[PDB]
RNA sequence: UAUCAACUUUCGAUGGUAGGUCCGUCGCCUACCAUGGUGACCACGGGUGACGGGGAAUCAGGGUUCGAUUCCGGAGAGGGAGCCUGAGAAACGGCUACCACAUCCAAGGAAGGCAGCAGGCGCGCAAAUUACCCAUUUCCGACACGGAGAGGUAGUGACGAAAAAUAACAAUUUGGAAUGAGUGCAUCCCAAACCCAUGGGCGAGGACCCAUUGGAGGGCAAGUCUGGUGCCAGCAGCCGCGGUAAUUCCAGCUCCAAUAGCGUAUGCUAACGUUGCUGCAGUUAAAAAGCUCGUAGUUGGAUCUCUUUACUUUGAAAAAAUUAGAGUGUUCAAGGCAGGGCCCCCCAUUGAAUACCCCAGCUAGGAAUAAUGGAAUAGGACCCCGGGGCCAUGAUCGAGAGGGACGGCCGGGGGCAUUCGUAUUGCGCCGCUAGAGGUGAAAUUCUUGGACCGGCGCAAGACGGACCGGAGCGAAAGCGUUUGCCAAGAACGUUUUCAUUAAUCAAGAACGAAAGUCGGAGGUUCGAAGACGAUCAGAUACCGUCGUAGUUCCGACCGUAAACGAUGCCGACCCGCGAUCCGGCGGCGUUUGACCCGCCGGGCAGCGUUGCGGGAAACCACGAGUCUCUGGGCUCCGGGGGGAGUAUGGUUGCAAAGCUGAAACUUAAAGGAAUUGACGGAAGGGCACCACCAGGAGUG
RNA sequence: AAGACGAUCGAACUCGGUCGUUUAGAGGAAGUAAAAGUCGUAACAAGGUUUCCGUAGGUGAACCUGCGGAAGGAUCAUUA
């Protein structure tokens, strides 16, 4: 039976999209079917940002961040706990989790 | 829907219920004929004849003032060609497509469109033959059509 | 959808003509096959000579030795397996004698827990097997 | 692309009647459609329809009274005689008490009871009950 | 896997052609 | 029946001329000439358990099947061929041959055709008596007379059909009372006999003058009855019954649709709307060709007193029988076409009819629908008198169909050439050092021949990220770095132009991801194959190192994908809202088109209601709605699951294989959707010193 | 009258071509029905390497892998 109206991808009005590669498994995943995850984290951890702050030779220097664009396949986005298996009625919620 | 194209677009003319001529038009039945004559001899198709008259001289429907349309006027005088201008541009497009295919060989979309252009030519000529407006021996040949443009 | 046009009597007739062949019960009765492969050749009964007395084992989940006989037809020389219907009537079967076999219920289909036997013997030695089972026509 | 104007006419009436509408707009008009509505209006299934007299195919706005159950066409227009007219009555009408089959005899468009009284058959257009 | 039933079938048909080719 | 697509003639195939021939026409034949005739509207070829029809069976309607079979027509007399006679035969219950078969011979010869009536053999599942007679019915001749196995009658006959016993009236078991079936005489009947039918006579109380056939678990009306048989024997069309308390089987009783019939096998019909024209299905159960073009075929926008076709009505025709069916008490009925009553009249010189007979042709109306068609260089309609006059002098459009022009565009549409960005990999130099690669772990491998790592670099080949979205474009496959070149396309705009030029489409064709194939270049990375390293009981794998073909480009092939929206195209109708895409339109503003509020037209989609419908449900407004209230048009395609996309044939291809495509046989399920449990090596939450943390005892 | 030339119709026979149809065959290779015996675990829960399509190669065996797909996936969703 058809589990999702969009078949688990964002292909509407098209016949084929460019496949991209995953991150933790390097699997060819379509661009619209990829599990996008824009990771933006500091270069230094919050537990070690104070040691780098006092060692900074300047007065006020904002530590930059790691802007990483990750792609996950369905089999890995669930194993990595990026996405979960929701209820039959909960799958229709396209709102990003807070 | 379109003949050899998808989509069911609706963009055409709507003639109003007024089967008359607006009073603010000062061009008589003979003055408009001279405008069609002076421009058809200049190398302008009847499709281009009504455009310039509508947009510069303000013509609405020559079929109301005159008992005949632009086609039956130029043919009664002898200023319009034998083959209609609609089929003329159908052959002109195929010439550009053929010349495009002669340089670019692996353009499959241009070759696909070439069949559609010719398909409308044969369907139109099939209506031309049964209407006695074209000779029954008239046949579109892609080799000899280059000089017809 | 189906063509409903007033001049589509030929299109409708030829379509139904070629689609009836996709029916199993129609194609088996309107082709050379299923008639020449049929040992009876389109007959209800047939006579034959008892060649062997073979006991075929029933299929799962049943367990019982179905008593049949390997009979060779006289009309075309084909060898079939007629099932001895009643109980203990296999002993009433004589060796190398004439038996009038007939179909076994379903037409050309094995009946019950028997694997492939689709024939049953009606008469034995020019007399009915049912009488031999009910103490009549002592032969 | 149309292949029938009476089919799209009675299809618009049948849908608007079931949707509870009081008036239905029929985009194409024709003398066969107008005489078809007259047979229904004469028997009390539709109201007074107004023909929009345009210099084109023409439009018709029918006043629906809700008394109609369904109006449909029989495509193609089969040739119905008088000996087989009783057959079409059992296949298209709900019962022998009501419902009419619109035939096109040589005397014009009429129902099946009028064609039997006039003792003449013709081509069948549709039905209504 | 129905695809390997098609893989073994094309492999059996290809062998039947070689047996039928040597009987020419 | 296309796994028969082209066919017919170097001997007639089509037509033309003349002639021959025959009763007569004709390529019927001959001769001279033409290159014709038929064909996707299915010719030709093949098959038929094919004589055709009238009809039969079954059917609500529509249909399906059957028709050797007594009537009509045709065909044949073992297979052919050729003749005689006659008005009529290519006759065979007449000949002449050959072929097949076979009889009598004295061995020289002669004589044979039961698919006529009986009968025999054979064949088989399958089908009567070497019977009696020209009376009916009629037929043949010289005919009142004679002849008829044509026919009539009887025997055999459970093909089948119509009537109709095995009691009844009583009693609480015995009384008569009523009648044949059977059994024996006349008469009738019959050409004689025979079955009857009739008159009396002889004729039943366990009225023994006796009814069986499948059943009794369910479907499906009838017993947890009785006993043994114990997954054995068996029962069972299907599901299923037996592994020592069987409602199934092996038997009794009893009971049940029954019934002089009743089971079984097979064909066929309904059941079956599981062949669907009426009237089915193709999102997920079997299924819309990957996509588009395209002829034949099929169906085609609106517009005319409210030239010929198709269509409807009427009559003759549209054999009889049969059927429907008026009429008639064959004791009734199946049937028959014949008879109730008054002493030679009386159903008014007793009957008595009719319908149906499809289709086609024929006969007399109507003019709705759908075609067709009369005037555009008017050889125009009429009247004049080959010149004029005369007419309202002759062209409907402007599709909520389409083509094209044209304007501003728009878009990953396509071809080709350039620009750029790195990265991976390879190499050189500079700098420091011993491990590095990789893995869950390990090892292969690279390494003081400087690996890995850092910089400056260099070279080659792929790729074109993030922007990039449930956004666009294209018929689909598919398409996103810059710039340039090239010719297309939808939508929108339009009082432009053309004026039904259409839609869908067997046959045919373009294109068609990837892999593969042939021929070159280039081979970075990846990487079929392959080697090796690990793991395991075993890995010919996943993991790792390395790497051929391949992956990249160029041309010719291959035409296959879960080519999917698992959902054909066109058209109408049928809900709402907020967004989004292109174009157009009109409105406060902000900003030098951008943004804001709307609206009209298509495009991808979404949400809500489907509890205005649909569906098995999941779900469906790119309808999967307007479907028993069934018919808008068209194409393709499905008929339980397997066998099997196999065999074979044709065909395409270099090959791999593509298209087309079976059967035997096997099977009672396969499958779809949904639900409750269980389970997961899935996720989440929660709980207990038989968990840990913190320790404390003790075990080992 | 027998008989004979020639023409014509033409059975039939001896050889061939073609079509239809019916059958033998050493051997080879499948299908189905049995018992499910051996081997391994391919699939069904993340079936323990997600499944599956097309294609190709390889492998005792189910299968493995590459390339391009599809969700009938365990994702209808992942943030300026
Ligand atoms: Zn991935």
């Amino acid at each position: 039976t058809k589990k999702r109206r969009n078949n688990g991808r964002a292909k509407k009005g098209r016949g084929h999209v460019q496949p991209i590669r995953c991150t933790n498994c390097a699997r060819c995943v379509p661009k619209d079917k990829a599990i996008k995850k824009f990771v933006i984290r500091n270069i230094v951890e919050a537990a070690a940002v104070r040691d780098i702050s006092e060692a900074s030779v300047f007065d006020s220097y904002v530590l930059p961040k790691l802007y990483v664009k990750l792609h996950y396949c369905v089999s890995c986005a669930i194993h990595s706990k990026v996405v979960r298996n929701r209820s039959r009625e909960a799958r229709k919620d396209r709102t990003p989790p807070p | 829907g379109r003949m050899h194209a998808p989509g069911k677009g609706l963009s055409q003319s709507a003639l109003p219920y007024r089967r008359s001529v607006p009073t603010w038009l000062k061009l008589t039945s003979d003055d408009v004929k001279e405008q069609i004559f002076k421009l058809a001899k200049k190398g302008l198709t009847p499709s281009q004849i009504g455009v310039i008259l509508r947009d510069s001289h303000g013509v609405a429907q020559v079929r109301f003032v005159t008992g005949n349309k632009i086609l039956r006027i130029l043919k009664s005088k002898g200023l319009a060609p034998d083959l209609p201008e609609d089929l003329y541009h159908l052959i002109k497009k195929a010439v550009a497509v053929r010349k495009h295919l002669e340089r670019n060989r692996k353009d499959k979309d241009a070759k696909f469109r070439l069949i559609l252009v010719e398909s409308r030519i044969h369907r139109l000529a099939r209506y031309y033959k049964t209407r006695r407006v074209l000779a029954p021996n008239w046949k579109y040949e892609s080799s000899t059509a280059s000089a017809l443009v | 959808g189906k063509c409903r046009g007033l001049r589509t009597a030929r299109k409708l007739r030829n379509h139904r003509r070629e689609q009836k062949w996709h029916d199993k019960q129609y194609k088996k009765a309107h082709l050379g096959t299923a008639l020449k492969a049929n040992p009876f050749g389109g007959a209800s009964h047939a006579k034959g000579i008892v060649l062997e007395k073979v006991g075929v084992e029933a299929k799962q989940p049943n367990s019982a030795i179905r008593k049949c006989v390997r009979v060779q037809l006289i009309k075309n020389g084909k060898k079939i397996t007629a099932f001895v219907p009643n109980d203990g009537c296999l002993n009433f079967i004589e060796e190398n004698d004439e038996v009038l076999v007939a179909g076994f219920g379903r037409k050309g289909h094995a009946v019950g827990d028997i694997p492939g036997v689709r024939f049953k013997v009606v008469k034995v030695a020019n007399v009915s097997l049912l009488a031999l089972y009910k103490g009549k026509k002592e032969r | 692309v149309r292949m029938n104007v009476l089919a799209d006419a009675l299809k618009s009436i049948n849908n608007a009647e079931k949707r509870g509408k009081r008036q239905v707009l029929l985009r194409p008009c024709s003398k066969v459609i107008v005489r078809f509505l007259t047979v229904m209006m004469k028997h009390g299934y539709i109201g007074e329809f107004e023909i929009i007299d345009d210099h084109r195919a023409g439009k018709i706005v029918v006043n629906l009274t809700g008394r109609l159950n369904k109006c449909g066409v029989i495509s193609p227009r089969f040739d119905v005689q008088l000996k087989d007219l009783e057959k079409w009555q059992n296949n298209l009408l709900p019962s022998r008490q009501f419902g009419f089959i619109v035939l096109t005899t040589s005397a014009g468009i009429m129902d099946h009871e009028e064609a039997r009284r006039k003792h003449t058959g013709g081509k069948i257009l549709g039905f209504f009950f | 896997r129905a695809k390997w039933r098609k893989k073994r079938m094309r492999r059996l048909k290809r062998k039947r052609r070689k047996m039928r080719q040597r009987s020419k």
